RNA sequence: UGCGAAAGCAGUUGAAGACAAGUGCUUGUCGUUCGUUAUAAAUGGCCUCG
């Protein structure tokens, strides 16, 4: 999953209504019909400016514009292509608002103006759906009236939800049938949720419920695949249709730090259980199912970015993991300028593969039993060790072994309680500061044998122990997770025979053949050349290591004079080995007339 | 919430006394001869012979008296002595219980108690209203007393009176009529036969007289008697020898008659009612009818187990009762009771319990005597040393794994036991065996192994698993080369894919892979693939070298083909590897030695922290849910969130699990549900004042992340294995061959 | 009791084609030019040879109708879709139409041109129209009713046109391939006489076949290339052939594990099977004595034994057709006759594989030394003779080593007094030494292979 | 026998009692015990129902 750089579609006009950035998204409407995964067009209603249709690819361009008076506010806008009485046409339905005194519903038919119609709507047109199959325009009003008109804006049907001040309405299609769910605030943070099915009455009420504890004023609402997501006070509440029962709650810590009032938050669904959350100029692609931050991107060149709409992928049925989202970006500067910007989004495969280690959520051994059978204080010790004077080996070792009741200088299974990484790392830090030069405490020997030796101190560890052969030897044999590069450079640098053998075994034991080859190519031609000379002067692992060198050298780099010698050396080792084999397998494994002298 | 309850049965009960032979079988056929009564270690079952189904079941757990009393049954007698479906159970301690079949158990049976003074009841028998009881009293030879038992109505008590006494009884046998007793003593030895209810028969003679001279020159096996039998009339006595020679003696004049077919120690000898036929059985796996007028012989070979005991059971000899052993499983003594229709020698009724194969021997299981000491048998001298060694191993030694692999069928919920070279399909809902299928080559039923052939090892099924769909069976086998050969050290590793339809009951082999992953490399771990990937027809196989192979079933080939491979040629060998697959199937967790790797399935390679170092070797790696992964190392267990990559909880297993078990057994001891949570099982030795053979088990239910303990339950015996049934309940197998269940 | 377990002793597409085992070779009097299969049951196939056309019965695999009225060399025997008619071409240029299985009646005789007419094909979709191509380089489209003038006369070929194909689902489309190296497409709905467009093969076109409605496979020169008309370009090209590919045939929806097969003659004695689903890749092939000029297979709905037919310049016709108790040693082992079972293993005319099994069974049985106790030099040699040859084989190499050691450990002193057995060991020494020597390079070579990777 | 990988790495195979044979002495044995992690070989091979 990844988030691209936004690219500009258009620059918003400098209108007073659009000057208030916090409400700017409210003044820009995106048509649901024209904005989806497969459509290359976006129809956008900019309040006081126009309703404009743009093509996105290959380059953003304005294809159509319908001007609107500056004093009018676009509350709902939709555009859909279909066949009308038959000609291929595009139907645009929009609602405009003049000072709250009069409310206009407008329908325009264009040939792919064929017609234009305008009527007075009783209350705020909030959601508009176009049914090209039946040539119907369905308008939901804030007073709760759902009115079905024809393309000529002749009222065919009217339905009352019995609740006013409707605040959220969303259309969706399931199994080929059209549905709409509407939310109406009630007092004391109560909400009327009504689910309606579109089919004597074409509108059938399927569900009606009252939800308590549901505030709107600070609540951000979106819907996708039967799930309603509500972002409020840094918590995302996931409700499930058709009963809109609260299914889960996700705590999102990175919003909890936001001061209420200054931070501009926008939110959309982008795929199954995947959402996009923008805080000021920062953008997050989040997986709600696994509670992970799939992606993050900061727009340094803009003060804020607000989402308007996103083309949602049904990843369960779609092999496409790629979509787009549209929003408003507001720049930094004394004269801020707002522009429409589109972001290319890779949601991903919707697998647990994507979400690992990306959680947005931020030890002591516990007995098995609380309470006649055979049996087979970190901070305090850290402080005691730190209080010791510099270069006091005896006191350091005494305190460590006695306080931790350790009996052996090497790690044993009895020392499990000590395995907490935090305590060990501090002890390592103390030893380095406390002791320098040629004398180290026995505590290191214990720590080297420890399986949970921190990875952070692995680097240069062999370098530190070069001076003491024993400490160096102990590290190779037992100390875990030693970096391969240090082992290789140290292998070709050591002239001591014994350490060369142990290192090769440790390298070959803990690293795959493929891994070791690549580093060994980086090694200089001279060092490898020196190494080969040493072999000329358990051994099978070393010989196996030699075979590994030869490939890393490559047929080209090999030089004839040396190769003749090595050819001689191995040939002598051939007959020695073959001779040995025969010895080993070896160790596994009447006459008619006779003349004889009797004894008396 | 959860609760534990025993479900299945156990092994059939046997009269496990060394001296007693010819009478090991305690089960009794009804007087109407329509149903068979079999006492088990934990239950008594009544099977109608005609339908060959268990008509009635009587659990000691249900009855308070039986629960308190159960000590093992020494005998069953049809009807009631005190007084038409009554039976009397005599146990070793002396409790006499009058119980009823064909009906409902009465919660107040006529419990009684015979009074014995430091005597262990061995046998009881009757002819017409008269009852004698044989008892054991204490050179390593047990002595015996014959008492007279009668019930007095006035006191309602069983009064016991002394008749006879014998010392250092080596071997003993009772006539088919139940009226004559033949026994051997060291007073080397002497055989004496005595009438029980009368003084008519009283004879004795040294073993030397019947014993021949050439055998005297030969080894002790020829002089060693393995079985004896007495005719009802007492005129004939058959003695079997370890060498496999049978010898009939005429008691009137001590005339000897040799019948020699068995090549190994004859284990069971029994005379027919008239005395014209002699039944013999031994290691040959073949029952022989010796026709004595002509010394002809007929053979019923091919039987499942060697013949421990054999009898003629009927007023007219209509049926034969046989006892089979299945010596292949050295860990446990696997007894199977066969009732054959004498007319046609066909199985009228086969009875057995679950047949798990434990990793090591348990309690006091000893291999049967054979001519020579082998892996599957003990020589004459080897018996005492082996018994002492077994006891001292159970006491002093610390490796006490006694863990068995068991598998559960998703489609049928049948229980699969990987027997040696074979699989038992056992239905725990009905507590009856449904099938026994041989899944390997080898000398498995081709014959009865004898003498050095008994040293041969048949292929061993190490790992058995099903696919999630359940229509496929993956099996991993190890074939051991014969000894005394150049290629005597190159074990062969085999993998087999099997199928069957739901209606069909026998798996048919679909593909065979010889030497997977190369030569001499064991398949230490196998994991069927989840439903998401290849709709449950894939699998993963993992070695001790860290190599992984992903196989899938290809429709085009119609066969199983190697889709992916990762062969990092590591040089260190460790049998401690664990494998887990995420439910979505995207990723695989592979714990090898002390380090865990997260490998992406698509690339089948490490993720791009993939590496998790642990304190010690991983025994088990499992994910209770997609979020959390539970990893068990030999010193502790740790719950990690993959989401944040940190340990939630850590529990120290060292005090209980240090070296008691070999690596890999924590996999089968640790079980997980896919909905509610997982379970940890720990078995400990109970010792009062040096360790004792009896054990105690504790099962603990843990939630996902191991935050809390849902429940903690205690069982009185070693729970060999525990697994998660596909229902919420978990099934657990106990070394008593007892399958209980823990569930809501 | 239980019955006795009985002693237990490539690609699916390849295995299917292997089932055409029955091979019959027939000789014709001149080069066999064209081979056709009747679309209708019994799907009898026609061969064009010399001055005659012969119809062969599928089941009998023998000539049933002989058409000898043709005067000069015959160049075609194509049937109509119904199969009730068959059309043919002659060097004189006259094209004759006969009733199939009725040689005598000349139903329609048309003189296409003075030049030879090499290709005559009934239109698959439409029966009444018959297309004729000639050395005049005009591919006239004739009608059964109109025998005096062609319905249409396609032109534009500057060289010999010897290939004519009708595209399924596109009856109007006609494909022509000339020795120009150009494949020309025509629409009969239009006025015609001019190609819709030309496809360049760059080499003389010997046969053009429409594999599918949108895909057309053209075999010309040393390679065959598949062209899609929608893209108007060659999707794929295979040039494994060495001689110039001559004839090409395609079958679909037949019972093989492969859905569709493409058989291509090479003229180098090879006809090879290509699978369209896997990008027309080589899956099978056969070799013949000489150049292959014609190849054919039974149509999809054969309803009987399938037939593969190959035509050679020598006149040879090859037909490959796909037609639609316990042993002694087993007794010895079951009867525990260990020594005799080993004797049965080394008997004249005994399969090597079976010989291994009995030896494997005895070893698995734990009966090895026992089988060899009662033996001398006379009865030991047969085992040794087998051991001398078995050592070469990889599968037996481990087994022979096992057996040889036991007899060696068991018959030391006997070997001393027996000179014949000694020589058997000496040659046994040499061969194992060679087997050592052969193995020794193998470790050298395998390591060498490792260097490159 | 312990550990481990399958390769292998270490460590064991003692004492008493009784019996038999041969000549108090010698040898061999143990349905005898205590302690340690701790060749075989009585001529003797698998049913029938097509």
């Amino acid at each position: 999953p990844s988030l691209s750089q936004p690219f500009r579609l258009a620059t918003l006009p400098k209108i007073a209504s659009l000057s208030n950035f916090s409400l700017q998204a409210d003044y820009v409407q995106v048509a649901d019909g024209t904005f989806n995964e497969s459509t290359n067009n976006i129809t956008l209603g900019i309040s006081g400016s126009s309703i404009s249709q743009y093509i996105i690819n290959p380059t953003p361009k304005l294809t159509f514009d319908y001007p609107i008076p500056s004093t009018n506010i676009i509350t709902a806008c939709n555009a859909e292509k279909g066949q009308a009485n038959k000609r291929n046409v595009e139907i645009w339905a929009f609602g405009l608002m003049v000072n709250k005194g009069n409310y206009t519903l407008n329908v325009i038919t264009k040939a792919l103006f064929l017609s234009q119609y305008k009527i007075k709507a009783k209350a705020k047109v909030m959601s508009i759906k176009i049914d090209t199959k039946n040539s119907l325009v369905i308008a939901i009003l804030q007073n709760g009236l759902i009115e079905i008109f024809d393309f000529k804006l002749t009222l065919l049907h009217s339905f009352d939800i019995s609740y006013d001040n409707l605040k959220y309405a969303k259309w969706f299609t399931e199994n080929g049938t059209e549905y709409v769910f509407v939310l109406c605030p009630l007092q004391d943070d109560k909400v009327c949720y009504k689910l309606l099915e579109l089919t004597s009455s074409p509108i059938k009420e399927l569900s009606s419920t009252i939800i308590e504890g549901f505030s709107f004023e600070n609540s951000k609402l979106c819907y996708q695949f039967g799930k309603l997501y509500k972002l409020n006070q840094g918590k995302i509440y996931i409700y499930s249709l058709p009963h809109c029962q609260l299914q889960q709650v996700i705590e999102f810590p990175m919003v909890d730090k936001l001061s209420p009032g200054d931070d501009l938050i926008s939110f959309q669904p982008v795929s199954v259980n995947r959402v996009l959350l923008t805080v000021n100029n920062v953008i997050y692609l989040l997986d709600l199912l696994h509670c992970s931050t799939l992606s993050q991107r900061e727009l340094t060149h803009v003060k804020t970015f607000q989402l308007l709409k996103s083309a949602v992928i049904n990843s369960e049925k779609s092999h496409n993991s790629k979509t787009i989202a549209i929003g408003i970006s507001t720049k930094n500067g004394p004269n801020p300028t707002s522009s429409l910007e589109i972001i290319n989004i890779d949601v991903g495969t919707n697998t647990l593969k994507d979400s690992l280690g990306k959680s947005f959520q931020v030890v002591i051994l516990k007995p098995l039993f609380d309470d006649r059978v055979k049996c087979n204080h970190c901070n305090e010790v850290i402080e005691k060790l730190s209080a010791l004077q510099d270069n006091d080996i005896t006191s350091f070792d005494d305190i460590f072994f006695k306080e931790l009741k350790i009996k052996e200088e090497h790690y044993t299974e009895k020392d499990r309680y000590i395995s907490d990484p935090g305590f060990l790392n501090k002890v390592l830090d103390l030893i380095f500061g406390k002791f320098s030069g040629n004398d180290y405490p026995k505590t290191l020997t214990f720590l080297l044998t420890h399986p949970l030796f921190p990875l952070s101190r692995t680097r240069n560890l062999l370098s530190l122990l070069r001076d003491q052969p024993r400490l160096f030897k102990q590290a190779i044999v037992t100390c875990p997770n030693l970096p391969l590069n240090e082992l290789l450079e140290e292998l070709f640098s050591i002239r001591n025979r014994e350490l060369l053998l142990d290192i090769s075994f440790r390298i070959l034991q803990d690293f795959t053949r493929d891994s070791i080859k690549q580093e060994m190519k980086k090694l200089s031609k001279l060092d490898v050349q020196n190494f080969i000379e040493f072999i000329t002067s358990q051994s099978t692992q070393l010989f196996q290591l030699l075979s590994l060198v030869l490939d890393s050298i490559g047929l080209f780099s090999l030089e004839g004079a040396l190769l003749e010698n090595l050819t001689l050396y191995i040939d002598k080792q051939v007959e020695i080995a073959e001779r040995n084999t025969e010895l080993w397998n070896l160790i596994d494994t009447l006459p008619t007339y006779t003349m004889e002298y009797l004894d008396i | 919430q959860y609760k534990l309850s025993v479900v299945s049965g156990g092994k059939p009960a046997l009269n496990n006394l060394s001296s007693v032979t010819g009478n090991k079988n305690i089960a009794r056929l009804s007087q109407d001869q329509r149903n068979y009564i079999i006492p088990f270690n934990n239950q008594i079952k009544v099977y109608s012979v005609e339908t060959r189904q268990c008509v009635k079941t009587l659990k000691f757990a249900n009855n308070s008296l039986l629960s308190g009393i159960f000590e093992s049954i020494v005998k069953i007698l049809l009807g009631d002595i005190t007084v038409a479906h009554l039976i009397t159970v005599f146990t070793n301690n002396g409790h006499v219980i009058v119980l009823n079949y064909k009906g409902k158990l009465v919660e107040s049976p006529k419990h009684f108690k015979i009074s014995l003074a430091d005597e262990k009841l061995a046998n009881v028998f009757h002819s017409e209203g008269n009852y004698r009881i044989l008892t054991t009293f204490k050179n390593s030879l047990q002595s015996y007393r014959l008492y007279a038992l009668t019930f007095d109505d006035a006191k309602k008590q069983f009064e016991v009176a002394h008749q006879a006494e014998w010392h250092n009884v080596i071997l003993s046998n009772i006539s088919s009529n139940g009226k004559l007793l033949a026994h051997m003593c060291k007073d080397h030895k002497s055989i004496s036969v005595v009438s029980l209810f009368d003084d008519s028969v009283n004879l004795s003679f040294p073993l030397g007289s019947i014993l021949s001279s050439q055998t005297q020159s030969l080894s002790y096996n020829t002089r060693y008697v393995s079985s004896m039998a007495i005719d009802n009339m007492g005129q004939q006595l058959a003695v079997g020898f370890a060498s496999g020679v049978i010898s009939i003696v005429s008691l009137a004049d001590l005339q000897i008659r040799l019948l020699k077919w068995h090549i190994d120690s004859v284990l069971s000898l029994s005379f027919s009612h008239d005395g014209s036929y002699l039944l013999s059985g031994g290691w040959e796996k073949v029952m022989s009818l010796w026709q004595l007028e002509t010394n002809s012989q007929q053979f019923l070979p091919r039987l499942n187990g060697i013949i421990i005991d054999c009898q003629v059971l009927g007023p007219q000899g209509n049926y034969y009762s046989l006892i089979l052993q299945m010596t292949e499983n050295n860990s446990n003594s696997d007894y199977q009771f066969l009732l054959l229709n004498a007319s046609d020698l066909t199985s009228k009724l086969s009875i057995n319990g679950p047949l798990p194969v434990f990793n090591s021997t348990i309690k006091h299981i000893q291999q049967p005597i054979s001519a020579m000491n082998t892996k599957n048998s003990n020589s004459i001298t080897s018996l005492n040393h082996s018994k002492k060694k077994q006891s001292r191993k159970l006491i002093k030694s610390r490796r006490q794994d006694f863990t068995t692999n068991v598998e559960i069928n998703p489609i049928n919920k049948n229980l699969y036991f990987p027997h040696i070279s074979a699989v038992q399909i056992f239905d725990f809902y009905k507590n009856e065996q449904v099938n026994y299928q041989y899944l390997t080559s080898g000398v498995n039923n081709s014959m009865g192994k004898v003498r050095f052939e008994l040293n041969l090892q048949d292929p061993i099924i190490t790992d058995l698993k099903f696919t999630k769909d359940g229509q496929w069976m993956i099996t991993y086998e190890i074939e051991y080369p014969p000894n005394d050969l150049l290629s005597s050290k190159d074990l062969t590793h085999i993998l087999k894919f099997w199928t069957k339809n739901d209606n069909e009951t026998n798996w048919n082999l679909k593909t065979k892979v010889i030497n997977p992953h190369g030569i001499s490399v064991p398949i230490t771990k196998i994991l069927p693939s989840p439903r998401s990937v290849n709709n449950s027809q894939g699998c993963l196989t993992a070695d001790n070298n860290g190599g992984l192979k992903f196989w899938s079933f290809d429709s085009h080939e119609s066969n199983w083909c190697l889709k992916k491979i990762s062969l990092p040629n590591f040089n260190h060998f460790s049998n401690s590897v664990s494998l887990a697959w995420s439910q979505d199937g995207s990723l695989i967790f592979h714990g090898f030695d002390d380090k865990l790797q997260i490998l992406d399935f698509d690339t089948f390679k490490k993720f791009e922290v993939s590496e998790f170092t642990l304190d010690s070797e991983i025994q088990t790696v499992k994910l209770i849910n997609d979020t959390n992964l539970i990893v068990a190392t030999r010193t502790t267990l740790n719950a990690i969130n993959l989401l944040r990559g940190q340990v939630i909880n850590s529990f120290d297993l060292y005090p209980f699990v240090n070296g008691v078990y070999k690596n890999g057994h924590m996999d089968r001891l640790i079980t997980c549900d896919e909905r509610t949570g997982n379970i940890a099982l720990v078995i400990n030795q109970q010792l009062t004042d040096v360790p004792t053979i009896n054990y105690k088990s504790r099962i603990i239910i843990f939630d996902s992340d191991l935050s809390t303990k849902l429940g903690n339950f205690t069982h009185h015996e070693y729970i060999s294995w525990i697994g998660w049934n596909y229902d919420t309940d978990f099934i657990f197998l106990d070394i008593e061959s007892t399958l209980g269940v823990v569930g809501t | 009791s239980t019955a006795r377990p009985r002693i237990i002793t490539t690609t699916p597409e390849q295995r299917y084609w292997r089932q055409y085992t029955s091979a019959q070779l027939v000789k014709e009097h001149n080069s066999v030019t064209h081979i056709s299969f009747n679309p209708q049951h019994p799907h009898d196939f026609a061969v064009t040879s010399s001055t005659r056309v012969q119809i062969f019965s599928s089941r009998t695999r023998q000539v049933i109708k002989t058409f000898s009225r043709f005067k000069d060399v015959v160049y075609s025997a194509s049937f109509r879709s119904d199969g009730k008619l068959l059309c043919a071409g002659d060097a004189t240029g006259l094209v004759s139409v006969y009733d199939s299985y009725n040689p005598r009646t000349i139903l329609l005789s048309i003189n296409a041109s003075t030049h030879p007419t090499h290709v005559t094909k009934f239109h698959t979709q439409d029966n009444k129209i018959l297309a004729t191509a000639s050395d005049d380089r005009v591919t006239r489209l004739w009608d059964i009713s109109n025998a005096y003038e062609p319905q249409l006369e396609l032109t534009g070929a500057t060289d010999y046109v010897r290939t004519l194909s009708f595209i399924p689902a596109a009856p109007h489309l006609v494909a022509t391939g000339s020795y120009d190296g150009l494949i020309r497409l025509y629409d009969t709905r239009s006025s015609g006489s001019t190609p819709i467009y030309s496809l360049n093969h760059d080499q003389p076109v010997e046969n053009v076949i429409a594999v599918s409605p949108t895909q057309i496979v053209s075999c010309g020169g040393n390679n065959f290339k598949v062209w899609d008309l929608t893209s108007n370009k060659k999707l794929y090209e295979r040039g494994n052939f060495n001689k110039a590919v001559t004839c090409l045939d395609y079958v679909e929806n037949f019972d093989s594990p492969m859905q569709s097969a493409l058989i291509a003659s090479s003229l180098d004695g090879h006809v090879k099977v290509f699978d369209p689903l896997d990008n027309f890749q080589v899956k099978f092939g056969w070799k013949f004595s000489g150049p292959v000029l014609s190849c054919a297979v039974s149509p999809s709905t054969a309803q009987g034994n399938r037939h593969l037919v190959a035509g050679l310049s020598s006149g040879l016709l090859a037909i490959r057709t796909k037609k639609k108790r316990m042993r002694a040693f087993e007794r010895n082992i079951n009867q525990f006759k260990w020594s005799e079972a080993l004797d049965n293993a080394f008997v004249p005319g005994m399969a090597k594989e079976l010989t291994l099994t009995v030896l494997q069974e005895l070893r698995k049985r734990g009966k090895v030394r026992v089988a060899l106790y009662g033996r001398d030099e006379s009865t030991l040699e047969p085992l040794l003779n087998w051991c001398l040859k078995g050592i070469e084989d990889v599968r037996s190499a481990s087994i022979v080593a096992d057996w040889v050691a036991v007899v060696l450990e068991l018959y030391g002193n006997t070997l001393e007094s027996s000179p014949v057995l000694q020589e058997l060991m000496i040659d046994l020494k040499t061969k194992v030494r060679h087997e050592i020597h052969k193995s020794k390079e193998a470790q050298r070579i395998e390591g060498m292979l490792q260097l490159l990777t």
